[PDB]
């Protein structure tokens, strides 16, 4: 049921300029699904969109085709994992013949790793590993049309996620062992999200898990679907409003560090209350070399307290914990920072994100069907430089 | 009673992520929308978007392999 259309030099200076003026690294995906006779990529239209790139000034990185795996099912084209990875040999040429000869290349943009797909994504990196700077696969918990409330707030559903970030490492280790591995399109639910789900404070708990075990298990890169657009996993809104995971996204960005550690709760039950470490975000001016953030999930339907271990137990906590705005509760699109209504200042400026001091050596309060970030000042950690 | 004990392990980084681990999508379907120009050009998504920086920011979806590039097109 899909239709070719055309864009112009002017949707590029969009893209571009947005991108640029944002400070984000654009990666373009090139169309697949242009084939000669022999189903090769034909590569014809990529070199216009290459040369006008070039002759801009552009600096762009590539991708080349979106799940490959259903092909079949969207356009009645079958392209084997080999053949992908012998189109992208090509465009790797092309691209090393431009101007931007250093370019980066990613992809294959593989669906999650079900049978056939962990074969296509297995021949692929066989055939066209050498020249991809990145693995890129997507993953999303549930189908938009049925998922449920209870989905959004079930450990077993969330627990998922782990055995498929399993399976695409079983696939690399095998054909490319320490390639970076990126989740190059992911969210809650796909069909453009869970209608009065996925644009909501509960929400949040697939998405800070989802962040928390990509950290933990070596994913390098983790893309949101989407910033801005059709579909209610969108972190920005019709009215370009942001939602309670932009608010999410934005804390994350600024508390939590490249260096991922370990936590984990003392107990056989590690399912309803999920804890991730990190060192601190060094670029928050609060905060110094040698601090912790630690981010956690209660799906408890009561409060839980975390007591801290040894060296860390009497140190100065802040506290960031974020909870619905009412009257709706998790199903709300509003969210307060330690009971302050995160909003836009105006539309040029965002509002500070205030910490709460904990009394040194108080257990860290945790209310139920919530989520906090925790940065412990003066850990001294070695690790954290 | 409620209270719960945590295990850190803080003897090394067990890994590192990019700076631009929290990245984002603009689907490759906006690109269909009329009023993309008006959409990308307004100031208060440009601060949303600075507000995620330094990230990667990916042009892609479905539509991905159903967009041709028009050199001629206005
Ligand atoms: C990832 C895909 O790459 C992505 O394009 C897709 O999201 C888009 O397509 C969805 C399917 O549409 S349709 O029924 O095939 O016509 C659509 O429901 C979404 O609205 C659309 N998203 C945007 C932001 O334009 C997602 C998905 O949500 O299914 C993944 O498949
Ligand atoms: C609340 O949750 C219960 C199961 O969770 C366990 O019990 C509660 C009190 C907490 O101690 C939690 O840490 C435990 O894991 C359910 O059996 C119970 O129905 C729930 N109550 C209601 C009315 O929703
Ligand atoms: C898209 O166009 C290409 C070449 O111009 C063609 O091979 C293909 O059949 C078209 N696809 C659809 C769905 O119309
Ligand atoms: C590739 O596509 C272009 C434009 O659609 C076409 O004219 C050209 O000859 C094609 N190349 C092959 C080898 O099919
Ligand atoms: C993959 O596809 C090509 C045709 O596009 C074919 O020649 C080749 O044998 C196929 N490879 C496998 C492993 O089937
Ligand atoms: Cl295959």
């Amino acid at each position: 049921k899909f239709k070719n259309s055309t864009y112009s030099r002017s949707s590029v200076d969009v893209l571009y300029t947005f991108a640029n003026c944002s400070g984000l690294d654009l990666i373009f995906g090139l169309n697949a699904l242009l084939r000669t006779a022999d189903l090769q990529w034909n590569s014809s239209n990529a070199q216009l969109l290459l040369d006008y790139c070039s002759s801009k000034g552009y600096n762009i990185s590539w991708e080349l085709g979106n799940e490959p795996n259903s092909f079949l099912k969207k356009a009645d084209i079958f392209i084997n994992g080999s053949q992908l990875g012998e189109d992208f040999i090509q465009l790797h040429k092309l691209l090393r013949k431009s101007t931007f000869k250093n370019a980066k290349l990613y992809g294959p943009d593989v669906g999650q790793p079900r049978r056939k797909t962990a074969k296509m994504l297995k021949s692929f990196l066989k055939a066209g590993g050498e020249v991809i700077d990145s693995v890129t696969w997507h993953h999303y918990y549930l189908n938009g049309r049925t998922a449920t409330r209870e989905d959004f707030l079930n450990p077993d559903v969330l627990d998922i996620f782990i055995s498929s970030v399993q399976k695409v490492f079983q696939v690399v280790e095998s054909t490319r062992p320490g390639k970076k591995v990126w989740l190059g399109e992911t969210s809650s639910a796909y069909g453009g999200g869970a209608p009065l789900l996925s644009d909501t404070f509960a929400a949040g708990f697939m998405w800070l898990d989802k962040l928390g075990l990509s950290a933990r298990m070596g994913i390098e890169v983790v893309m949101r679907q989407v910033f801005f657009g059709a579909g209610n996993y969108h972190l920005v809104d019709e009215n370009f409003d942001p939602l309670p995971d932009y608010w999410l996204s934005l804390l994350f960005k600024k508390l939590v560090g490249t260096k991922v550690l370990m936590a984990s709760v003392q107990g056989s039950k590690r399912r309803k209350l999920r804890v991730y470490l990190h060192c601190t975000n060094t670029d928050n001016p609060r905060y110094k070399e040698g601090d912790l953030t630690l981010y956690a999930i209660n799906l408890h339907n009561v409060t839980k307290y975390l007591r801290l271990p040894y060296p860390f137990s009497n140190k100065q906590v802040d506290k960031y914990l974020l909870r619905p705005l009412g009257p709706h509760g998790l199903l709300s699109k509003s969210v307060q920072l330690n009971g302050l209504t995160l909003k836009m200042v105006d539309d040029q400026t965002l509002p500070p994100l205030m910490e709460k001091p904990l009394r040194p050596g108080s257990s860290l309060g945790l209310p139920a069907f919530s989520y906090s970030f925790f940065v412990i000042r003066n850990a001294k950690v070695a690790a954290c430089i | 009673q409620d209270v719960v004990d945590l295990d850190f392990f803080t003897q090394e980084p067990l890994h590192l992520v990019s700076p631009s681990f929290l990245s984002v999508t603009i689907d490759a379907n906006l690109a269909t929308d009329p009023r993309f120009l008006i959409l990308l050009g307004s100031p208060k998504l440009r601060t949303l978007a600075r507000g995620l920086s330094p990230a990667y920011l990916r042009f892609g979806g479905t539509k991905t392999d159903f967009l041709i590039f028009d050199p001629k097109k206005e």
